[PDB]
């Protein structure tokens, strides 16, 4: 069976935060949880629904009720910001015998944000093709998103009116040295594409508010 | 130091065979089972498989089974896992990890130990340097930068005046073209006063390829 | 040591 945990929860510092794990299979089937630090290898956060192995704060806490188990936050820091996992397995006989199979599975996981300062709208700046790629026969739209908070956007490209979702790439948001963030989304256009819209747009959309820039040829 | 030691991160061509190691210390190794997990970059976590030690009786996912072989050697404290033939599609880093058994009146068992992951790249890319473009101050406070323009494989460094200028730049992380070469930007931050008087280059280094770049940034007149 | 236990009342091994 699988495991369903919301994509993302947000909680602001002090506060307490819970992430959902449902499944099929999980009202006779111990659940564990893990945190991932981007970057780091997972670490063992819960066992067996609620018990903490050593040296995990009574702070956190794991349950279960129903088909749906729950990892528990309180006095949420920064520090607690990343991915949690939960994972249970299946054991099951196949129809024409040779033992019992074991199955592994984990949630999706669940992405914490830990709200440590105001919202900050994103600046959008968008580049043109130079006309050094031009000469190259390349063009590629750069619109960089800078000076936001919380670190999450969604990025769309409209050519002339229409969106364009084809040669889109966006990176995840990383912090600037004055602690907000941001991000970058390119478009690959040809040299015949740019040249033959009346413009490009580059639409960024955070916490629902949006901010857009437009360019034109030269 | 109870610990799991994986070997290093590597890039395949599609095609080719493949073997990382992951080694063991500080407990008994034949007694737990060992795990392993793969994670595409910014995806969750896939189970591999789980294989005891003791006696190679082996779990595997049905989306794995037939495609990667894991296998211990119980006299040098190492489990391994292996392809025959390399698909693009086995991108990711792999975890391997210690399943603990926990006891009372009441047993169960969780993953408890995990080794560094091993990174395996597997892609037809060709080892090259990037191509490098200006991005013209723009917009105060005005953001000016570098677009370094398809390289493989990450990472490469961008240095702005030499070095000399370091304060409102922003380097982004890398984004992965459909092409599978790699493209980011650098961007600085500055007052409109100092464009057309303060003068801007990056220095790009991809050191696989050995390719360094200095590009003059600049307004237009 | 093999013990896998899955849940209440479940062990493989």
């Amino acid at each position: 069976y699988l495991l369903t945990q919301p994509p993302s929860v947000s909680v602001s510092p002090g506060q307490t935060a819970s992430i959902s794990c449902s499944g099929d299979k999980l009202d006779d089937k111990y659940v564990s949880w893990y945190y991932q630090r981007p970057g780091q290898s997972p670490v063992l956060l819960m066992y067996q629904d609620f018990k903490r192995p050593s040296g995990i704060p009574e702070r956190l806490s794991g349950s279960k009720s129903g088909k749906t188990a729950t990892l528990t936050i309180s006095g949420t820091q920064s520090l607690d910001e990343g991915d949690y996992y939960c994972q249970a397995w299946d054991a099951s006989t196949g129809v024409s015998g040779g033992g019992t199979k074991l199955t592994v599975l984990f949630g999706e996981g669940t992405r914490l944000t830990v709200l440590a300062q105001p919202k900050a709208a994103p600046s959008v700046t968008l580049f043109p093709p130079s006309s050094e790629e031009l000469q190259a026969n390349k063009a590629t739209l750069v619109c960089l998103i800078s000076d936001f908070y919380p670190g999450a956007v969604t990025v769309a490209w409209k050519a002339d009116s229409s969106p364009v979702k084809a040669g889109v790439e966006t990176t995840t948001p990383s912090k600037q040295s004055n602690n907000k963030y941001a991000a970058s989304s390119y478009l690959s256009l040809t040299p015949e594409q740019w040249k033959s819209h009346k413009s490009y747009s580059c639409q960024v959309t955070h916490e629902g508010s949006t901010v857009e820039k437009t360019v034109a040829p030269t | 130091e109870v610990q799991l030691v994986e070997s290093g991160g590597e890039v395949k061509q599609p095609g080719q065979s493949l073997k990382i190691s992951c080694k063991s210390s500080g407990y008994n190794f034949l007694d737990s089972w060992i795990g392993w997990v793969r994670q595409i970059p910014g995806k969750g976590l896939e189970w591999i498989g789980i294989i005891y030690p003791d006696d190679s009786d082996a779990h595997y996912s049905p989306s794995f089974e037939g495609q990667v072989t894991m296998s211990v050697d119980k006299s040098i404290s190492t489990a391994y896992l292996q392809w025959t033939t390399l698909q693009a599609s086995d991108t990711g880093k792999y975890f391997c990890t210690r399943l603990y058994l926990f006891e009372g009146a009441q047993s169960s068992n969780a993953f408890d130990l995990w080794g560094q992951g091993t990174m395996i790249l597997v892609s037809s890319g060709t080892t090259k340097g990037p191509s490098v473009f200006p991005l013209a101050p723009s917009s105060g406070t005005a953001a000016l930068g570098c677009l370094v323009k398809d390289y493989f494989p990450e990472p490469v460094t961008v240095s702005w005046n030499s070095g000399a200028l370091t304060s409102g730049v922003h380097t982004f992380p890398a984004v992965l073209q459909s092409s599978g070469l790699y493209s980011l930007s650098s961007v600085v931050t500055v007052p409109s006063s100092s464009l057309g008087t303060q003068t801007y280059i990056c220095n790009v280094n991809h050191k696989p390829s050995n390719t360094k770049v200095d590009k003059k940034v600049e307004p237009k007149s | 040591r093999k013990r896998i236990r899955v849940g209440p009342g479940q062990t493989v091994y």
